[PDB]
């Protein structure tokens, strides 16, 4: 019922609390302010336990540090240096997450499919 | 072309 509807666009608070452990999911971007995207997210890890990040994702700022112009490896380094508790804001952007994996494109609801 | 996990 839900594959239809169209996937909300607008930014997003995301509270996820980690302890020492990673948050679980990946990241590419980052090169000449192209911005930070999730790419993968780990089954069981805490970013999907938190049920409110997916692939597509841009990461706008870590515990309000703005990550929309980061490079690759100082986002990484402020993701896991967030400390235990790591309040992401995130904007859904399909379209340009699509431009980095291969055969990738956008559908009508704004799905990220991949042929 | 880098990946990083988090």
């Amino acid at each position: 019922f839900l594959g239809e509807e169209d996937i909300p666009r607008e930014p997003r608070r995301i509270v996820i609390h980690r302890g020492s452990t990673g948050l679980g999911f990946n990241i590419v971007g980052g090169e000449d302010g192209e911005g930070i995207f999730i790419s993968f997210i780990l089954a069981g890890g805490p970013a999907d336990l938190s049920g409110e990040l997916r692939k597509g994702d841009q990461i706008l700022s870590v515990n309000g540090v703005d990550l929309r112009n980061a490079s690759h490896e100082q986002a990484a380094i402020a993701l896991k240096n967030a400390g235990q508790t790591v309040t992401i804001i995130a904007q859904y952007k399909p379209e340009e997450y699509s431009r980095f994996e291969a055969n990738s494109r956008v559908d009508s609801s704004g799905r990220i499919v991949t042929d | 072309k880098k990946e990083t996990w988090v």
